[PDB]
């Protein structure tokens, strides 16, 4: 079948269905899956107690 | 002698009706031949599941004698006067018509009666019969362009009577009862539903006599006299798919619903399916016909050939088109059959209709070239119209028709609209229904 409009709009629905979740996350849990060790300016002298990779 | 005077020194058309119901028409000219015929208001239309394809085997049988009469008696005497024996059923309409001389008028109307009242139905001829249809539903079923034609009713008017074909299922065929076909004439081949048409040089004093003679069996209760009005069939936008890339070209038929005869925007689409025209590749004209279309089909190659069509039924109808083309070419060929038709909605110019009006009056002056043709006219329009509609009404009504009026008609009945669609044969390259339906818009 025509990519068009069959995938062309099966696509925005997808990209709209996983915009929820991702504008969620960025408007009401803005840092749920960041490190609070990265508002500290960079330490040469000092590491982090558990130094983990996003 | 101008256009205008012709039309107006054409012999009126008299019509006359009997008390059965039967109703005498004709149109008298000086020919030594003539045509005379009975239309009945008949056809698959009018049968069901269980006697589809009736008519049809009666149209069998309407020519293998009578009771008076049997077979080789019945030929040897219409042959032996030099007289032609035709006739057809179609969905809504059928007919028994005579071509001869004017001097036999009056034995062609017995003949003819009798045809419609005591056919023979010979228990053995129905048999012979049964086999005959059977090779000629094989023979019908390798033309491809009625084939689409029965696909396109059969799904653009899914689930209703206009739906079934003309000829009948097979199962029918093969199961119709003498009795079933006698109950068909009976039920249906009655004076209130048909029309004794003639043209040629004939008296219609004398024609309504030996009509008075021979059509009587009159109706004594009411049922028997009024005529029955047809349950409405659903038009429904959709597509029937037939994919044989083993076939040669393809064939696809795009239409909408239609407004059925007595609507006068008929004259308007009869004038815009002249503008888009039609075409086939033997039109000498070639890449300077005046058809946009058929100018696009020439010089990108985009089919072998191509049909407008606005086919009228009494409350319904099929207004579209058909063409045939490589399978290579059919997406760019329905791509510009749909511009074209936007275009209609859209875009017609003056001098576009002007010459659409002119090829729709040498048209209809065209279907009235011969005794048979001008009979044909007669029995369809009584049977239609319940009235013949002169050349000069016609033209009355053809020349009142603009760009605009055609834009705003057109506009109805296609712009935006779900279209039904049937495609035969290597149709691999046909969009999507989706994608043909945005064709519907804007263009
Ligand atoms: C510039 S530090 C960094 N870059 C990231 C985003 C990354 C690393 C490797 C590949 C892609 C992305 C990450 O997780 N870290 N953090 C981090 C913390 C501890 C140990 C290793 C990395």
């Amino acid at each position: 079948i025509p990519f068009h409009p069959y995938y062309s709009f099966k696509d925005i629905l997808g990209l709209t269905l996983m915009l929820t979740p991702f504008l969620t996350l960025a408007l009401f849990s803005p840092n749920l899956l960041g490190d609070p060790e990265n508002f500290t300016p960079a330490n040469p002298l000092v590491t982090p107690p558990h130094i983990k990779p996003e | 002698a101008t256009y205008a005077q012709t039309l107006q020194n054409i012999p009126e058309t008299n019509v006359t009706t009997l008390d059965n119901g039967l109703r005498v028409a004709s149109e008298e000219s000086s020919q030594p031949t003539c045509t005379v015929g009975v239309w009945i208001g008949a056809g698959s239309r009018y049968e069901n599941e269980k006697n589809n394809g009736a008519g049809y085997f009666v149209e069998h049988l309407a020519f293998k004698g009578t009771k008076k009469r049997p077979c080789a008696a019945f030929e040897k005497e219409v042959e032996s006067m030099g007289a032609h024996f035709n006739g057809y059923t179609s969905r809504e309409q059928t007919a028994f018509y005579i071509k001869a001389l004017s001097k036999d008028m009056p034995k062609v109307v017995e003949l003819l009666a009798d045809v419609v009242q005591n056919c023979a139905l010979e228990e053995s001829q129905i048999e012979k019969e049964r086999g005959v249809i059977l090779q000629e539903l094989k023979e019908m079923d390798n033309d491809m362009t009625n084939v689409t034609f029965d696909y396109l009713h059969a799904t653009a008017f899914q689930g209703t009577a206009l739906a079934r074909t003309v000829e009948g299922t097979t199962e029918n065929i093969k199961h119709l009862t003498r009795a079933d076909l006698a109950s068909y004439i009976d039920t249906h081949f009655k004076a209130p539903r048909m029309v004794l048409a003639a043209a040629g040089g004939i008296s219609h004093k004398e024609l309504v006599d030996a009509a008075r003679q021979h059509f009587s069996g009159v109706s004594f209760t009411y049922k028997e006299d009024a005529v029955p009005i047809l349950p409405r069939c659903r038009f429904t936008g959709s597509e029937i798919r037939a994919r044989d890339d083993a076939l040669p070209v393809a064939h696809v038929a795009l239409a909408v619903e239609g407004p059925g005869w007595a609507d006068p925007d008929n004259v308007v689409l009869h004038v815009a399916n002249a503008i888009i025209g039609r075409y086939d590749r033997t039109f000498g004209g070639g890449k300077h016909l005046s058809s946009r279309l058929a100018a696009l089909a020439v010089e990108h190659k985009l089919c072998h050939s191509f049909q407008t069509f606005n086919t009228s039924y009494s409350d319904t109808g099929l207004f579209g088109f058909h063409f045939v083309a490589d399978p290579l070419s059919i997406d760019d060929m329905m791509f510009c059959a749909q511009g074209e038709w936007m275009r209609l909605c859209t875009s017609t110019t003056e001098s576009e209709v002007k010459r659409a009006k002119n090829h729709l009056r040498s048209a209809m002056v065209a279907q009235l070239d011969g005794t048979t043709p001008v009979c044909e006219t007669i029995g369809s329009h009584l049977l239609n119209y319940g009235r013949r509609i002169s050349l000069e009404e016609w033209d009355s009504r053809i020349s009142a028709v603009d760009a605009r009026m055609v834009r705003d008609v057109c506009s109805k009945y296609i712009y935006d609209k779900c279209p039904a669609l049937a495609a035969v044969g290597p149709i691999e390259q046909l969009l999507d229904y989706n994608r043909i339906r945005s064709g519907m818009y804007w263009i």
